[PDB]
């Protein structure tokens, strides 16, 4: 088959600046007629969406920030200028030869100013308590960059701590994460203070939320 | 306008088959091929093949010859893809897309995708727990102990969506858990009503948990 290799695998590009995404075919395409290489943007949980078709044609409804070029074995998608809405994975695809094939994808991160998380802690609801279960939840919302550390009665406990990050928000280019410390009934009832401290390169001091019981 | 509409998510046992519909409207169905794609979780797409609705003809990516069959119902502008002898390797999102007519072209119109999960594990509905606690205020919804994916979450049926973060589910002891936060003005809550809407298609669960002040 015709293997399409994309480069880069990932990149981080500031707002207003240029992203260059490359596609290399394992062999050259044939000169008789058009060259059927297309480019798509795909966000989480959606189908891919068409940007450029037949190497260089702009799909109607797509802004001219997106341009395609290429020939033979090298094809280029340029996004200039980049905007918040571009946070996505991009794919080239060929249907010059069977079977049709897609590149491995390029993940575009939007680089924006550093942003401190807003942190909220929640005790378990009494509905959950009636089921003999106790989960303590902490939300760490709208921060940048993605790298972040979170620590959950005086002391510490990593056993029962399920974490989960979102993808990049396509309006403000931030990330959020969610930490859920879960533990048994008579175990939870048996303690005092619950704190999620979070640390992040927006400050020296960890952001601390907590409640007494 | 053109729309391609696929079925909802599917849990299928190993060894069984599943049939995925793709209903088309907004154009003359027999003018264009219908193509089908597979996207495993965290992966790129693979083209399975296509079918010409006008004349019944098909072409399969050789790699999918023992896996996929295409048919169409011209009568209802619906294309179908059957996947047989399913294994864990078939767990993936499958997409239809409108293909070439008079000549080859791009995939301009896509269906929304349908998630197929191959497993013989039992189906488990989630428990939905509300999370209650400053000009802004953040409220939560905890969707815990379900199988399989997905669940969907909205707040006040989608009208309230501006300050929502819904977090990808984590698999733990053979069960998924997911959370979702929402932030609104102090003036609006607890003053007026906020509830999370949670559905788990695989169990036909649809719950509305209202966020009560503690």
């Amino acid at each position: 088959d015709i293997v399409l290799t994309q480069s880069p695998a990932s990149l981080a590009v500031s707002l207003g600046q240029r992203a260059t995404i490359s596609c290399r075919a394992s062999e050259s395409f044939d000169s008789y007629g058009n060259t059927f290489v297309h480019w798509y943007q795909q966000k989480p949980g959606q189908p891919p969406k068409l940007l450029i078709y037949l190497v260089s044609n702009l799909e109607s409804g797509v802004p001219a920030r997106f341009r395609g070029r290429g020939s033979r074995t090298d094809f280029t998608l340029t996004i200039d200028p980049v905007e918040a809405d571009d946070a996505a994975i991009y794919y080239c695809q060929q249907n010059n030869e069977d079977p049709y094939t897609f590149g491995g994808g390029t993940k575009l991160e939007i680089k924006r100013a550093d942003a401190a998380p807003t942190v909220s802690i929640f005790p378990p609801s009494s509905e959950q308590l009636t089921s003999g279960g106790a989960s303590v939840v902490c939300f760490l919302n709208n921060f940048y960059p993605k790298d972040i550390n979170v620590k959950w009665d005086g002391s510490e406990r990593q056993n029962g701590v399920l974490n989960s990050w979102t993808d990049q928000d396509s309006k403000d280019s931030t990330y959020s994460m969610s930490s859920t410390l879960t533990l048994t009934k008579d175990e939870y009832e048996r303690h005092n203070s619950y704190t999620c401290e979070a640390t992040h390169k927006t400050s020296t001091s960890p952001i601390v939320k907590s409640f007494n019981r | 306008e053109v729309q391609l509409q696929q079925s909802g998510p599917e849990l299928v046992k190993p060894g069984a088959s599943v049939k995925i519909p793709c209903k088309a409207s907004g154009y003359t169905f027999t003018d264009y091929n219908m193509d089908w794609m597979k996207q495993s979780h965290g992966k790129s797409l693979e083209w399975i093949g296509h079918i010409n609705p006008n004349n019944g003809g098909t072409f399969y990516n050789q790699k999918f010859k023992d896996k996929a069959t295409f048919i169409v119902d011209k009568s209802s502008n619906t294309a179908y893809m059957e996947l047989r002898s399913l294994t864990s390797e078939d767990t993936a999102v499958y997409f239809c897309a409108r293909g070439g007519g008079l000549r080859r072209g791009p995939f301009a119109y896509w269906g929304q995708g349908t998630l197929v999960t191959v497993s013989s594990a039992k189906t488990t509905p989630p428990s939905v727990y509300p999370l209650a606690p400053n000009s802004m205020v953040t409220l939560g919804c905890l969707v815990k102990g379900y199988f399989p994916e997905p669940v969907t979450v909205t707040w006040n049926s989608g009208s309230l969506s501006s300050g929502v973060h819904t977090f990808p589910a984590v698999l733990q002891s053979d069960l998924y858990t997911l959370s979702s936060s929402v932030t609104v003005p102090s003036s609006t809550w607890p003053s007026e009503t906020v509830t999370c809407n949670v559905a788990h298609p695989a169990s036909s669960t649809k719950v509305d948990k209202k966020i009560v002040p503690r």
